RNA sequence: GGUUAAGCGACUAAGCGUACACGGUGGAUGCCCUGGCAGUCAGAGGCGAUGAAGGACGUGCUAAUCUGCGAUAAGCGUCGG
RNA sequence: CCCGGCGAGGGGAGUGAAAAAGAACCUGAAACCGUGUACGUACAAGCAGUGGGAGCACGCUUGGCGUGUGACUGCGUACC
RNA sequence: AGGACCGAACCGACUAAUGUUGAAAAAUUAGCGGAUGACUUGUGGCUGGGGGUGAAAGGCCAAUCAAACCGGGAGAUAGCU
RNA sequence: CGAAGGUGUGCUGUGAGGCAUGCUGGAGGUAUCAGAAGUGCGAAUGCUGACAUAAGUAACGAUAAAGCGGGUGAAAAGCCCGCUCGCCGGAAGACCAAGGGUUCCUGUCCAACGUUAAUCGGGGCAGGGUGAGUCGACCCCUAAGGCGAGGCCGAAAGGCGU
RNA sequence: GACGACGUUGAUAGGCCGGGUGUGUAAGCGCAGCGAUGCGUUGAGCUAACCGGUACUAAUGAACCGUGAGGCUUAACC
């Protein structure tokens, strides 16, 4: 009696990946200068 | 260590347990039964059973008082006009705690209290 | 904090619109440009 | 006569249920559904569903008598994982795994 | 902080070797309704030690 | 036969390994071609103020999308097949 | 038709040459993950093999041969 | 009266701690400076790369700056890995 | 009456390799002798896809706080109703501009999305909803500035400007 | 995790009773004072984890695991 949707207009979900370089601080990491 | 130590902290600070607890003396005294997990009973018995024995005698200053631990003017009425005298000639223990399982939502072990008469 | 990306429909259509691009011949040699690779949306007129 | 039933695609990693699966593996169906019931596990009421399923069609497409059924073999496989963003720190972005697993009761006497 | 060489599935094992769940094996029958529970909690239909508590 | 003593000692697997059997995941490989690539031969080398190229919005018995079409709107007239 | 939440999934029935061709669909490799069976393994130190080698389990055979495992032992510090 | 004083909004950013696969690709908490002025802010506009702008730090010019970004010369060149 | 491919087994050559046939597969394959090469991969912090490990570990995003009763439901810590408790209160209330673009309201569903469950939702599906002479835009007027008939300049492109 | 105590033939925990300890003379009422307040009842009332007691509440009858005389060889022994 209730039906069937039969839609999910949501189903496919494209999916990614990216990312950012990161600012690292190495002056005291230093064996030198 | 907590050696010899009373009370738990049940996770919370103590203002908001001293609520808590408040309001579950009230709502046992309201409905003579309440679901709660198995540690906060075992704690509301250390709340509730003082307020019995503090209406097993009616007085003025024992009403103030009580109304101080329960700021509600219906569950003093009901300590001193039903459960003392229901009580009065129990030494104790008005309360009952059942194990009734885990809860659905975080599996936590749950309980019933109840008072030990509950007009059977 | 503040990001680059501040919108304005205004200030968007005076720089990047249609009209900006067809009033001079360097914009308007963008159009062709994109219209040979047969982009669906020309400008960011809308 | 063997009997199966399964669920697949069910939304669990198959290390959590095979957890469950090794409660019961070898037992007699009445003793698994009670040890099912009292489990404190998610995936103890999935496979406690397929358990059900399972007797349920022995019983119905083949011959019969529930009291003689024994888990003859269970086992869990992975499913297909459906891969999700979280967004970390310092705008970077992590695979989420949501692994999926294949449940599968077999029942015999 | 982080391994050094890749940790074998025999290793895996051996870890979850602990990670075994216990049945409970010691399901109580109450003396009055025969329904099992368990030891010490209420029935599914409200009853302990052959009285009905809650209903 | 029993009882002490000395000596030696299969059976255990929480788990793990190797082999094999059967599966899962995954999508390679083979097979396929409405798609491309490079040419040969032959055309045509322009469209536009009689409003182009390219679009916006519409148009159906229904109204997302594609194709066609333009308020005469998946079409109208006429001549041929 | 049945279990299930008037689910998802599944078991039957039926179609079909084929459904482990069931739409997550031709064929289905590998990494990776499991269930079952045989053998080894809880007093023993290291590139994990190779040379020797009991014992056990299978098949053939009628003690042997083949197959798996491999206690113990000599030698042995990956590749570019 | 005041580039006057104390102090909220508002504008900054001196110290510490936390955070450092962060709640955050510069923040939070506790304090801190200015707070009628050489102030601060909305909405528009103008200046374009050896160029702009700069109370000047090689500061800033879309999280990019001792010469932006995009496309092209272009498969630059690489006695080096 | 079973090709290529896949997967075992046996035999065989000094080697790259070859041959045979069990199973799978379901339509193609090619002796021989020549001919041509996108002709052989373990490495290049190689490229693309899939799958591990750490590990069922860290974390679940402000320390403003929750407790009961009833309802619905397959299932309720989280939804609805009620009573208490707590937090903001020059805001964590209310109304807009900018920006967004249906997120708004009602009914249904719970795959995926929601850092858990979900009966709930800014999620899926369907239906509804925005009413102006006076509010705003458009419109009249101009600022900075832009464009600019003729014009003045400039190899061309174009610059400046009445 | 473990370790210890106890499970109705029971003081294991909670409550309750008595005490102690701590804070310091509750509330209500009465009196004095115009009033703030003071005084009496009154060292009163409250009192956590403490001490000594007490079955009032909870520690359920089951069920589960673990077996059924324990290898061989010699040497003495009875």
């Amino acid at each position: 009696a209730n039906g069937e949707d039969s839609s999910f207009g949501s189903f496919t979900f494209t999916v990614e990946l990216f990312s950012t370089p990161v600012w690292i601080w190495w002056w005291p990491r230093i064996r030198g200068p | 260590m907590r050696h010899r130590k009373s009370g738990r902290q049940l996770n919370r600070n103590s203002s908001h347990r001293q609520a808590m607890f408040r309001n579950m003396a009230g709502s046992l005294v309201r409905h003579e039964i309440i679901k709660t997990t198995l540690p906060k009973a075992k704690e509301l018995r250390r709340v509730v059973e003082p307020l019995i024995t503090l209406a097993k005698t009616d007085s003025v200053a024992n009403r103030r008082l009580a109304f101080a631990r329960t700021r509600d003017n219906e569950i003093v009425a009901k300590l001193f006009n039903e459960l003392g005298p229901r009580f009065a000639s129990r030494a104790g223990g008005y309360t009952r705690i059942l194990k009734c399982g885990f809860r659905a939502g975080d599996n936590a072990p749950m309980a019933y209290i109840e008072l030990v008469d509950r007009s059977e | 904090m503040k990001r680059t990306f501040q919108p304005s429909v205004l200030k968007r259509n005076r720089s990047h619109g249609f009209r900006a691009r067809m009033a001079t011949k360097n914009g308007r040699q963008v159009l062709a440009r994109r219209r040979a690779k047969g982009r669906a949306r020309l400008t960011v007129s809308k | 006569m063997e009997t199966i039933a399964k669920h697949r695609h069910a939304r669990s990693s198959a290390q959590k249920v095979r957890l469950v699966a090794d409660l019961i593996r070898g037992k007699k169906v009445s003793q698994a559904l009670d040890i099912l019931t009292y489990t404190n596990k998610k995936a103890a009421v999935l496979v406690k569903k397929v358990l059900e399923s399972a007797i349920a069609n022995a019983e119905h497409n083949d011959g019969a008598d529930i009291d003689d059924l024994k888990v003859t073999k269970i086992f869990v496989d992975e499913g297909p994982s459906m891969k999700r963003i979280m967004p970390r720190a310092k705008g970077r972005a992590d695979r989420i795994l949501k692994r999926t697993s294949h449940i599968t009761v077999v029942v015999s006497d | 902080a982080v391994q050094q060489n890749k940790p074998t599935r025999s290793k895996r094992g051996m870890r979850r070797s602990h990670d075994a769940l216990t049945a409970v094996t010691s399901l109580s029958v109450d003396k009055t309704s025969g329904e099992k529970h368990l030891r010490h909690h209420i029935t599914a239909d409200g009853y302990y030690r052959g009285r009905k508590v809650i209903a």
